[PDB]
């Protein structure tokens, strides 16, 4: 009736609890990994930065993205998807291409035709460099990343571990390095393939950096977010255990009732 | 259809369909999120919700809790206000532009007062 | 000062003398230095901090002396002595194995890390 | 290919005495796989 | 103490005499076979002379059928038990004057038994099939209604009966009437009126699962939602010795259980570990009881993490070997381990001793 | 109203058309399985070719289903 | 005593019809209290009764009907438990100016059963009334007296008592109070000013209700 | 166990543990996904359907359903195809040609079938 109903569904929010409980758990493991490499690769990224900045790099986008295979991250997903969003408008024709199984859905409804390449994404193990750099060879290829001005990185910072903000760094192209000072404070050579292979490297680098600062971002997101439905569901446990009582009460008067007047007749 | 005019009787269906969506999802999203739900069905759900403020009406011997007079309102203007809503043509407001006032006119004036 | 840090660990530092193996040749270092932009191959990289020694084993990366004793070396996982035989026999199969089998490159680069190993 | 590509092979073949820590062993590797795209229309996928 | 031969009942919500604790769990889950390992076991004291030791068994069928208990009668004889277990039967065919007086009958004879001086042992199966019935006789009587359409007096009844079962004076020939009901529950409810009654008088339960048995343990008997009130005043000090750590132990690995598989914390993970050993150790064959000699040395040698450190799948084999092993070498252990009662330091020296030489092998 | 889950012949078919068990002869299982697949569908987890085939199938058909008052055919 | 303390005894009747007291005392507590309290309306004065709490009266009314087997509702509760309620609550009423303009004010005070209101005794009591005083355990918990949400009180042909002073000062804070509850609804609603201005004054307003127990203002 | 014989009762034991796995994962399959769980765990997922439909068998006065006649199947064969599954020598046949079977005869002919 609805005793039963009341009670089957009691146990289903009892579960949803238990398995969200789990789920920060297996994050907050992960979650240590995650961090310990993003400090090595943004520490690689700085020592670059440091010559970007000095040679005075300067100067169509690319657009590159970062989610897991795994949703239900909170709204990092559609906080990076909105964020995707704004480019859109600042580049009206941008090739999004989407490194994840999660942020594809969204830019792709959006635009079909500005999703060009896509990937499986990344796996249940911190973004590395073997990927990063396979899929920039890749790159090269089939967007004819060396033609555009520009290419662009977009991902999560995770600024706390509790907080997210989405944020994005520029990769530097091969024509930049080029027509910045680079005989003017560095010397170079002209007998070189340095500058056509910087580009690359640091194709390759700075998307590891980002990669591995939204997969960051994402492993503390969803543990505050799986820890706030804990509570929710035990908000809700809580309530339906009051209107459970209730029912069984009500059942056994009016089971009782039904011998009384029969006895009584 | 044949009766209260065919208009009338597509309007009523949606209007029973867009709630019947976001009666389905009400546990999804007290404990989750509604960026953890699909993104057409979050839509239907703020619709929905502008719905649900709407039927807040002034009322003529209700005066005392609406706090606002009596309203009036046409079946044949209700169902103009109910299809361009449904249509979004009116969903670019505040989902409070739509508590308590009788008409559409009144919905867009509400959310020019609520803006300042 | 060096920066040098790889990507699954960091170690980098006034660092006296760093060698290090170039497209240019093989270079050294020694406080102030020229400022070039140099890409590091295959390489036995020494670092040195007082009398006392360290020695590093490298992919390759890219190097760069900003103009001020600030060595940037950027480059992928490392060990040398602790990276010591049975891995320089395996290495000789692989290059067997990769040049019948980008492939072209694939099979150079192999060539390059067993040439370095056997130098140590 | 690519520079980065290059390194990347060579860094492979030194993960490979033979061995040196978990986060060496767990940087060469592929968790991605090459999904062929381009207009939308989704040509079949193949390994990084 | 009574030793029942499982394991896991003995250690962690002990038995004793003149105590009656339930054994209430749900339908066709080896309700029976918790009771029937017990019976088997008393033949041990039986064999010897001392007749304060000897708990003359009483399994009181009521409302359940002839072919039920055929079984019943068949496993006991077959294992030589029909030469001092009694069977009142009260079938299901057999009206309700003999069902409701079918409790009452088999107590009294166990009495002449606990007057004289002795122990006897009384298995009420069960107290959901007295209470219906009490409500055939009540309802054509036209007694008053209750819970459950069931009469309202019935905690009268089952009352009466369960306040007897009780450990006398040495005046009275230091002798008791042990007991344990059966209680036959719907699913797992004890909110429901019949079983609520019984669970206030009597002091303990023993709650069987569902899940365990479709888990393939059976016994299904869940130790957690198991309490004894009375408990381990009634326990072998050689067994509380080596299974305090145990209820430690397996009380953690429940909660840490709740933790489930991609892979977690370096602690959480250890946990399991030492709990599921434990438990596939604790799963039995049933009908198959045990000494106080071989309940003994095993657990200790989980408590101990020599058996925690051997994979889940040669479990069941290390039990076996362990056991024979101990014979092979010194018997001499076992025995003076099941005569003193109780573990000393000298035993306890060469117990972790001879664990560490079998583990080796 | 009307609903196709609960509803049930348990004797089994044989009244029908034998053009109509043909037509909607494999239609029984798709409805089945897409209520269940429909379910999953609704926590936003990601699913596999396998779901997504189930649940673009199930979608159309019933929308099929629908009908308005007063169409006897 | 606490009356007698606070010098107000004497312009107070009290009635007791205690729990150890027999049946039909308790059940005719109520009626025979509102006797005296007809005697000052219908001399044209004003006055008041507290009928503390009717639940309590039903109960001892339902030993009776149980045996006078009369049906039962929810609860096991009389079926004539209605006629009861209203029959009593009604003399309590204003009156006319040819009737001498007296009063006589009810506040009839429920005791409710697990804190549910669903129960047929909280109903039948509420659909007598015009408008609730509801009162919530919470906000009494949690230091706020009063501790009464008002939205979950009403008041329909009951409201007034609201002239020009406090008809200036705010038009009934009740509503305004009900717009708090929207914005704190979903804020754990707006970043925007206009939320927080009024998020900003619920809360200032919330913690000047708190009051202590016994001194009123 | 002695009255059904070891063997027997051995793989009908293993067929109850599979299930249960199944159906415990079935809420972490619903949440977390298929792909957070353990290959020892991925594989008793794929085991345990190909046992769930494999007992699926058409019967003769199941002709008002299918249309396919009955089937007879001895006690040992049973025993010895559920066996093969589990000890994980019979998982290259797929879950559809354990659908519609008999006796073991009927699983090999029918991997072939679906080949073509």
């Amino acid at each position: 009736a609805t005793l039963k109903e009341v009670e089957m569904r009691l146990k289903s929010i009892k579960n949803i609890e238990k398995i969200t409980k789990t789920m920060k758990i297996v994050a907050s493991t992960r979650l240590s990994k995650a961090e310990k490499a993003k400090i090595s690769a943004k520490k690689m990224d700085e020592a670059e930065q440091l010559f970007y900045k000095n040679a005075e790099t300067k100067n169509k986008e690319l657009i590159v993205a970062i989610t897991s295979d795994k949703g239900l991250c909170g709204s990092i997903h559609s906080q990076l998807a909105k964020a995707v969003r704004r480019h859109l408008n600042d580049q009206p024709n941008a090739d999004i291409v989407t490194i994840g199984d999660k942020i594809k859905m969204q830019l792709l409804r959006t635009h079909p035709n500005n999703i060009k390449l896509s990937i499986n994404g990344i796996g249940k193990d911190a973004p590395t460099f073997q990927e990063s750099a396979l899929i920039a060879d890749k790159l090269l290829s089939v967007m004819k990343a060396g033609t555009y001005p520009k290419i662009s990185i977009f991902y999560n910072d995770p600024v706390s571990s509790l907080s997210f903000e989405p944020s994005e760094k520029p990769i530097f192209n091969a024509k930049t390095i080029e027509q910045s000072p680079s005989f003017g404070k560095f010397e170079i050579d002209t007998d070189a393939n340095v500058p056509r292979d910087l580009f690359e490297y640091t194709l390759a680098n700075q998307m590891l950096t980002a990669m591995a600062q939204g997969y960051a971002a994402e492993i503390s997101a969803r543990r505050n977010a799986m820890d706030n439905a804990s509570k929710n569901a035990g908000d809700m446990i809580n309530r339906y255990s009051i209107l459970y009582n209730r029912t069984r009460q009500a059942v056994i008067t009016n089971e009782l009732v039904d011998i009384i007047t029969g006895a009584s007749s | 259809a044949a009766v209260v005019g065919q208009e009338h009787y597509d309007v009523a269906s949606k209007v029973q369909e867009t709630l019947q969506t976001y009666k389905s999802l009400q546990d999804i999203i007290a404990i989750l999120g509604m960026d953890e739900l699909s993104e057409q069905d979050k839509l239907t759900v703020e619709r929905a919700r502008k719905i649900q403020r709407f039927l807040s009406q002034p009322f003529a011997v209700a005066e005392v809790f609406t706090g606002i007079p009596g309203k009036l309102v046409r079946l044949k203007d209700t169902v103009a206000s109910f299809k361009a809503v449904l249509e979004g043509k009116y969903d670019n407001i505040p989902e409070h532009a739509f508590y308590m006032v009788g008409g559409i006119e009144d919905v867009v004036a509400k959310a020019e007062k609520l803006a300042a | 000062k060096l920066q040098f840090a790889l990507p699954h660990e960091t170690l980098y530092s006034e660092v006296t003398q760093v060698n290090l193996p170039a497209k240019s040749g093989r270079i050294g270092v020694l406080a102030n230095h020229v400022p070039t932009v140099e890409q590091l191959l295959p390489g036995v990289v020494e670092v040195m901090e007082g009398s006392n020694s360290k020695k590093f084993f490298i992919s390759g990366g890219f190097a760069t002396v900003q103009p001020d004793s600030q060595l940037c070396v950027t480059a992928i996982e490392a060990p040398l002595e602790s990276f010591s035989e049975n891995i320089k026999n395996l290495l000789a199969e692989a290059k067997k194995n990769v040049s019948s089998s980008r492939e072209a490159a694939e099979a150079a680069i192999q060539v390059e890390v067993l040439e370095n190993l056997q130098s140590v | 290919i690519s520079y980065a590509a290059y390194l990347n092979v060579a860094a492979q073949a030194i993960r490979s005495t033979e061995l040196q820590t978990a986060s060496v062993l767990n940087r060469s590797q592929t968790d991605a796989f090459y999904t062929q795209y381009k207009n939308a229309s989704e040509p079949t996928p193949i390994t990084k | 103490p009574v030793q029942t031969g499982l394991k896991a009942v003995d250690a962690l919500v002990p038995i004793g005499r003149g105590q009656r604790e339930l054994i209430i769990g749900d339908r066709q889950t080896g309700k029976t076979a918790v009771a029937l390992d017990t019976i088997l076991n008393q033949k041990r004291w039986n064999n010897g002379s001392d007749e304060s030791k000897k708990l003359y068994c009483v399994y009181v069928a009521v409302g359940q059928k002839r072919s039920t208990v055929a079984q019943l009668v068949q496993t006991l004889e077959q294992h030589d038990a029909m030469k001092y277990s009694i069977i009142v039967a009260a079938t299901a065919s057999e009206a309700a004057p003999l069902q409701y007086l079918a409790p009452f009958t088999a107590a009294s004879i166990g009495e002449w038994f606990r007057d004289n001086g002795k122990h006897a042992l009384i298995v009420y199966d069960d107290l959901s099939k007295q209470a219906v019935a009490y409500r055939q006789l009540s309802l054509l009587l036209r007694r008053p209604p209750g819970r459950e359409a069931y009469p309202g007096d019935v905690f009268y009844l089952h009352s009466r009966l369960l306040e007897r079962a009780a450990k006398l004076s040495e005046k009275e020939g230091s002798g008791s009437l042990t007991a344990l009901p059966v209680i036959e529950t719907q699913g797992g409810d004890v909110s429901a009126y019949i079983p609520t009654n019984v669970i206030s008088i009597t002091d303990g339960q023993i709650f069987l699962e569902a899940e365990l048995f479709y888990k393939g343990i059976r016994p299904a008997i869940n130790v957690g939602l198991s309490v004894s009130r009375v408990g381990s005043a009634a326990q072998v000090k050689a067994l509380k010795q080596v299974a305090g750590s145990l209820k430690l132990f397996l009380a953690q690995y429940r909660e840490v259980a709740a933790f489930a598989q991609s892979d977690l914390d370096a602690s959480t993970k250890q946990t399991l570990v030492r709990g599921e050993r434990l438990t596939q150790l604790l799963k039995q064959n049933q009908y198959s009881p045990l000494a106080t000699e071989e309940q003994v040395p095993l657990i200790y040698a989980g408590v101990n993490g020599h058996l925690d450190g051997i994979e889940l799948s040669r479990i069941g084999e290390f039990e076996s070997s362990f056991l024979s092993y101990l014979k092979s070498n010194h018997n001499e252990l076992l025995t003076e381990i099941r005569e003193k009662g109780e573990l000393s330091k000298e035993l306890l020296a060469s117990l972790k001793s001879a664990t560490e030489s079998f583990v080796a092998t | 109203a009307i609903n196709v889950g609960l509803s049930v012949s348990r004797v089994g078919s044989a009244a029908q058309v034998k053009a109509l068990k043909q037509v909607a002869g494999s239609l029984k299982l798709f409805l089945a399985q897409y209520r269940e697949v429909a379910a999953f569908a609704q926590f936003g987890s990601d699913l596999d070719a396998s779901t997504k085939q189930t649940l673009v199938r199930g979608e159309r058909l019933t929308q099929l289903l629908k009908q308005n008052q007063y169409s006897p055919l």
